[PDB]
């Protein structure tokens, strides 16, 4: 069995090992990595998205298995794109936060994997300081893209 | 450097880090006396001061320091700032330091970035230190008979 607490601390750690028994608990029980439980309830966070932020040298392969089982359950284009719901990092996907981070090879991956490269992240993390701040680019990945001058 | 190292690690008699002088002073206290606001004068204290910190927190975690006061009732910072030992004070509020034991020292840290941006924190002890002095008040006062404070 898996809650989400369980599987955001694997993630933290990339730890390929106790996801092991992940893909046959959500064959059993039919729950999709998608589901709302397996999300933070105020920021829309999903295990890809921790595992976006808990990289260890612009690497974690808890990603490549995390795509892999939801294409196994095909949650797979709803997972990879799924989005930030606070008024901070609204409208956030893994595929910004790559990005953010300057990572060819998760850029790479996402986009294979099916990543939405017309997502908007508009959150008021991505517009003009409060100051919060900051930092408006505006919110296109190719935008962002340029405006970090990659 | 080296000499500072063999004193507090040495297996004969380590140094004892915090032990004071006449005037109550430290070897913090001692190395803001020693500063004249030179570019060369400031990097010199300023990373001999930094070495002190990580050496007394690697070998005696418990002691605050920075805390003790000189004679006079004076912390270290508090000292820089008494006389106008402006690169130190700067060096002193600023520094923050990452490494295990790392917290407790360092003086601020940065919460969070995005991709532009950055956010910086500080402690602060000089805003807070209302009981015997704050950074600010005694820069406060300031009657700065002089150009430099």
């Amino acid at each position: 069995l898996y809650d989400r607490r369980s599987i955001f601390d694997a993630v933290a750690q990339s730890n390929c090992q106790e996801l092991e028994s992940l893909l046959p608990f959500l064959q059993r029980s039919k729950k999709r990595l998608t589901d709302s439980e397996f999300k933070d309830p105020e920021t829309g966070k999903t295990c890809l998205l921790k595992a976006m932020l808990n990289l260890h040298n612009g690497q974690n392969d808890t990603i490549a298995l995390l795509l892999d089982v939801a294409r196994k359950t095909d949650s797979l284009k709803q997972f990879v794109n799924a989005s930030y719901t606070d008024s901070y990092y609204k409208g956030q996907t893994a595929l910004h936060i790559a990005i953010e981070r300057r990572n060819m090879t998760l850029v790479t991956l996402l986009v294979e994997n099916g990543a939405d490269v017309q997502a908007a992240a508009n959150g008021d993390f991505f517009k003009k300081t409060k100051g919060r701040p900051g930092f408006y680019f505006g919110e296109l990945p190719l935008s962002l893209a340029a405006c970090t001058n990659q | 450097l080296a000499i500072v190292k063999f004193l507090l690690q040495n297996s004969w008699q380590p140094a004892d880090i915090s032990a004071r002088d006449s005037v109550g002073n430290t070897v913090l206290h001692a190395l803001v006396e020693v500063a004249d606001n030179t570019v060369d004068n400031t990097k010199f204290v300023t990373s001999m001061y930094n070495e002190i910190l990580i050496l007394g927190a690697k070998l005696h975690p418990t002691l605050k320091l920075e805390e003790i006061t000189n004679r006079k009732g004076l912390t270290p910072l508090a000292l820089a700032a008494s006389s106008g030992k402006i690169g130190v004070l700067a060096y002193i509020l600023q520094r923050e330091i990452h490494e295990p034991e790392c917290r407790h020292l360092s003086r601020k840290f940065t919460e969070w970035a995005y991709g532009p941006v950055h956010s910086s924190l500080y402690d602060l002890s000089c805003i807070d230190t209302c009981e015997k002095n704050s950074v600010l008040e005694v820069i406060a006062y300031s009657s700065s008979e002089t150009p430099n404070r």
